[PDB]
């Protein structure tokens, strides 16, 4: 079938199971165990120095344990990158996901992790998101232009920034 | 070594960029062949191992503990760090920060360790102390791995990484508990299939380290030799090449494969 992708990532769902991870990305693809403690870890294309992969958490290492972590670097694409330098010095922490949206581009941004502490609930869920501007992503090799913006209940907690213009 | 040195003639001719390459011999230190040996090049991760080298030596000193932990935040993490995000809440002791750093080339540990022992400058002023004058890195990740032309920042030698390297691996800068860990790190690397470890026979030993920047930048240095046991260190460098990784990979992998060959 293939390696790990984006396709793969958005159809793994947090409360699905071990084996329904394995299943979609492809046990050949994935790990556990080692430094990824009972998480699942699958790889994607060679990029840079190591991969794109994706790394999915879950609730306990109990073997009918469901997602509550999904986390990937390099799978997925912005949609329409669209962030500047100066729109990333107008997020303010304090600001819903709407809002750092909103300035920062409907489409520049992809998920890089999101975890539910109290799965199903989205109490405590953490945001932390990869944005990009026009040029700035890369699946392949390294970023120029990039921004990192992290989220608790919603709420922007911080933000920085690698190479924006 | 014999026939190699055509290949990097011949890599520098596909890749159409500088290659710098050298062969030490692990016991002796005695240069067995080169090629640009005293050329900057850019480390890019192979750097890492230099790091925690150092970071080995303080455990040695007592300024250290491998079982140390760190405890670090979002605000920490950076572009390629698969070990360190997934840790992210219960952080990671001073032990997995290199492992993670060395067998999965993760950047956000790299900073971590960087932090541990005072930055790029500390670990250049490491390097200078063990007689390394050339090897210097000023940037943190993931900067870094730039590979400006011209630019000397965080760069090393063929010749001073290889000398460096085996210092680290054969001398007495480090205890025979720190050199089994560390060439037991670079033995575990799990990121460098593509590059020597794709033209190394059955049976032979493998303990290596790469990088990869920007302008087509690739490297690696590896202790590696026959029956299972390390007799040379190989450090091969390349940069500016607009040849696709695999191609670059390709190349590094045939300089391997020659330098196996003609043994």
């Amino acid at each position: 079938a293939g390696v790990m992708t984006g396709a793969k990532f958005t159809q793994i769902q947090f409360g699905m199971t071990r084996q329904q991870v394995l299943d979609i990305a492809g046990a050949e693809n994935c790990e556990t165990g080692g430094s990824f403690g009972d998480s699942i870890h699958c790889r994607g294309h060679a990029a840079g120095d190591y991969a794109a992969y994706a790394t999915f958490g879950f609730t306990s290492a109990a073997a009918d344990a469901k997602v509550d972590s999904k986390s990937q670097e390099k799978l997925l694409a912005p949609s329409a990158p669209t962030l500047t330098l100066a729109k990333f010095n107008q997020v303010t922490v304090g600001m819903t996901r709407a809002q750092v949206l909103a300035t920062v581009g409907q489409g520049s941004c992809t998920t890089w992790s999101e975890y539910y502490p109290a799965y199903p609930s989205t109490a405590g869920v953490t945001l932390s998101l990869s944005c990009f501007d026009v040029d700035g992503y890369s699946s392949t090799g390294f970023y120029r232009g990039s921004a990192h913006l992290w989220f608790t209940d919603g709420v922007l907690q911080g933000k920085r920034q690698w190479d924006l213009v | 070594h014999p026939e190699t040195l055509v290949k990097v003639k011949d890599a520098e001719d596909q890749l159409g960029a500088r290659v710098g390459y050298i062969e030490l011999d692990l016991n002796s230190g005695k240069i067995l062949e080169s090629f640009r040996p005293e050329e900057r090049f850019p480390m890019m991760s192979t750097f890492k191992v230099l790091l925690c080298g150092a970071v080995l030596s303080r455990i040695d000193a007592g300024q250290e503990q491998l079982g140390r932990r760190i405890h670090y935040s979002q605000n920490d993490l950076v572009e390629y760090s698969p070990v360190t995000e997934k840790h992210l809440t219960d952080g990671m002791t001073v032990r997995e920060l290199c492992s993670a750093a060395i067998t999965m080339s993760d950047n956000t540990a790299a900073n971590l360790l960087l932090t541990t022992i005072g930055g790029p400058k500390e670990l250049t002023a490491f390097l200078h102390n063990m007689g390394d004058h050339v090897t210097r890195l000023d940037r943190w990740e993931p900067e870094l791995n730039e590979a400006i032309p011209n630019d000397e920042r965080d760069t090393t030698m063929p010749v001073a990484m290889a000398t460096t390297l085996r210092k680290l691996l054969t001398g007495e800068l480090l205890t025979l508990a720190s050199r089994q860990q560390l060439i037991d790190w670079m033995e575990a690397d799990k990121v460098a299939g593509p590059l020597l470890r794709s033209a190394l026979p059955a049976g032979w030993f493998i303990a290596d380290k790469s990088g990869a920047g920007e302008r087509g930048s690739r490297g690696i240095i590896a202790a590696l030799g026959p029956d299972g046991k390390p007799s040379r260190i190989v450090v091969i460098y390349t940069t500016g090449s607009q040849a696709t990784m695999d191609e670059r990979n390709r190349q590094i992998a045939e300089i391997g494969a020659s330098l196996i060959k003609h043994w």
